[PDB]
């Protein structure tokens, strides 16, 4: 038993949102079996939208009543969800699950899909150099970052390389935050002080793999020694 | 992680009565760079065009507003070589720049 | 409408010990139809116990449920590193059903002093009319920390979102980033920008600042 | 207990202000006092003493600031080293001057 979701990755506010939950391996004929939709905004808990039982029996949440519609098609074996009056605060990932009886609720879960609701467009990410202004305290090591801004949807992976195309293990990834209708995130990397006072390489390259452009800006190191 | 200045080369030599100990007498030569930035610097000794690869000890660079550093190096020399009017040159390499200073016993 | 509140929000446990999760309901639940769910960030939630007393297929027997009425407790014997995830309690006797806030469990560790770094906005970014000042905190414990922005002795408020990373898999520490957003014209009217970091393991607050034009 | 060696370095014969370095080596214990003299008169300012380093033997170096004109005017400079109640005085002068 498995479930698969599908739908648009970008929808404008005050529009119609449609999602499809693809399941295969069972039929909604026996009693107790049902399908429900659960969403969870980032940093928040699960939210119950609606649940539909057999014999075309559907249930809706009073907090969201007269705003959602549940339709099922036995021919294609997939439930259709329609969302109207889209709001940026309602952005979340939607999941569907199957209930195998009256007591075993949501035994199998799918994978879900991120549906971003922003008035803006999927523009290319913008990189900005970051120069450390720390002074009078070298400490153990120093940090240098890379400001990936103006990206949508939030799907970015960071890799750090030296001038000679080396490999760096940073693993420092900060989550994105919605600011002014756009997602903003920052990525940093930790490097030993001894390596800085050595090779003549005075700059490193910041690389981001986003499906809107392959730009890569470089941050020049100030060098301390 | 303000300014860059070219290193200054200074060479110290023993006086006429600066040799002591059992014959042959030996002395030391001091080459120091001050008020130089960045920190890295290469110190080498040349004797009549021949590189010196032994008998020398260079102290670690220590801190003496632009940051400043100092470096002290000591090379052991023989009295006989000094009396032969040999020329000692201190080689300083700094950011790809080479500075040479020539000293001798001649007035 | 059944309101479910879970407390405490964050708890620090050690591997091998016992962890107790509390689930509070606003009213009695018919037939004690309360279930627990396990959710890991990135992946999808998975069901563990249905009906608060019967486990499901593919669930270890170390998870035990007890209680009835309006008080429910989840006991887990033999805590594992992979079990440090968020857990939610949910009841299916409401129709429509409701979900709780959820509780997060973290690995207990010693207090480590954080590192504070501030990056002035780049010249290229200033040409776009927006200036972004960042304040980075790394290797601190516990997750609770206060970050305040002070510019020209004036405390800022209502202009900081605040982003915090998850617990490190190999270091068990936490990191967070604070971004300062202000107009380009307002940026030229201020000289010194500083973010204050307060930590439990620090005797006195450490403040870092920079002078405009020197960076 | 070994008497420290006293050596004073002079500027090059063919030109370079400059500095005077007096080095005491192979002495024990580590504490030692180094001073400077000018024509038999006590020096009150213009001299600094570097921290003693480990070459068990120790090494101590002192720096005295002098002017170009005064050095070649046949002025007498003496490095005074006090160690274990013994005082060592060394007189140096420019060979070409
Ligand atoms: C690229 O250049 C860097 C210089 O910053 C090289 O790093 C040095 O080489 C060793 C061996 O790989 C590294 O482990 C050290 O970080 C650096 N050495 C010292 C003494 O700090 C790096 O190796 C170069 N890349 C390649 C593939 O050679």
């Amino acid at each position: 038993v498995t479930l698969k979701e599908s739908g648009p990755t970008l929808v404008k506010p005050t529009q119609t949102l449609t999602l499809t939950c693809t399941f295969s391996g069972f039929s909604l004929t026996t009693t107790g079996e049902g399908v429900g939709w659960i969403r969870q905004p980032p940093g928040k808990a699960l939210e119950f939208l609606a649940f539909i039982y057999w014999n075309d029996a559907k249930r809706y949440n009073p907090s969201l009543q007269s705003r959602l519609t549940i339709t099922k098609d036995a021919s294609k074996k997939q439930v259709v969800l329609t969302l109207t009056n889209l709001d940026p605060v309602d952005t979340a990932t939607y999941y569907c699950a199957r209930t195998s009886g009256w007591d075993i609720e949501f035994e199998y879960w799918g994978q879900g899909t991120l549906v971003t609701v922003s008035s803006g467009s999927a523009s290319a990410p913008t990189l900005f150099p970051l120069v450390s202004c720390e002074n009078s305290s070298p400490s153990s090591t120093v940090a240098v970052g890379c400001l990936a801004q103006d990206f949508l949807p939030d799907s970015i992976t960071f890799s750090w390389k030296y001038k000679n195309n080396s490999d760096i293990s940073s693993t420092r990834g900060f989550p994105s935050v919605l600011r002014g209708g756009k997602y903003a995130a920052t990525s940093q990397v930790l490097l030993p002080s001894k390596d800085v006072m050595q090779g003549t390489d005075e700059h490193v390259v910041c690389k981001v793999q986003h499906p809107n452009g392959n730009k890569e800006k470089d941050v020049p190191l100030p060098v301390v020694i | 992680g303000v300014a860059e200045m070219n290193p200054n080369v200074n060479v110290f030599v023993p006086p006429r009565d600066g040799f002591s100990g059992p014959a042959p007498r030996k002395s030391k030569l001091i080459c120091e760079a001050t008020n130089f930035t960045p920190k890295p610097i290469t110190v080498s000794w040349l004797k009549d065009g021949k590189l010196v690869e032994s008998g020398f000890t260079t102290d670690p660079v220590t801190i003496e507003t632009p940051q400043t550093y100092k470096v002290i190096s000591t090379l052991t020399i023989s009295e006989i070589d000094w009396l032969n009017l040999n020329v000692y040159t201190c080689r300083v390499d700094h950011r790809g720049l080479t500075f040479l200073k020539n000293v001798s016993s001649t007035c | 409408e059944i309101v479910l509140t879970q407390s405490p929000g964050t708890l620090s446990l050690s591997p091998g010990e016992r962890a107790t999760l509390s689930c509070r309901a606003s009213e009695t639940v018919s037939n004690d139809k309360v279930a627990w769910y396990q959710q890991k960030p990135g992946q999808a939630p998975r069901l563990l116990i249905y009906g608060a007393s019967s486990r499901a297929t593919g669930i270890p027997d170390r998870f035990s449920g007890s209680g009835s009425g309006t008080d429910f407790t989840l006991s887990i014997s033999g805590l594992e590193p992979e079990d440090f995830v968020v857990y939610y309690c949910q009841q299916y006797a409401s129709s429509p059903r409701t979900f709780g806030q959820g509780t997060k469990v973290e690995i207990k560790r010693t207090v480590a002093a954080p590192s504070v770094f501030i990056f002035p906005p780049s010249d290229e970014q200033l040409k776009s009319g927006t200036a972004s000042v960042v304040c980075l905190l790394n290797n601190f414990y516990p997750r609770e920390a206060k970050v305040q922005w002070k510019v020209d002795n004036a405390l800022q408020s209502g202009n900081s979102q605040e982003s915090v990373t998850e617990q490190d898999s190999k270091d068990s520490t936490y990191s967070l980033s604070s971004t300062l957003t202000l107009s380009k014209a307002d940026y030229e009217k201020h000289k010194v920008y500083a973010c204050e970091v307060t930590h439990q393991g620090l005797s006195s607050p450490v403040t870092k600042s920079f002078n405009r034009g020197e960076c």
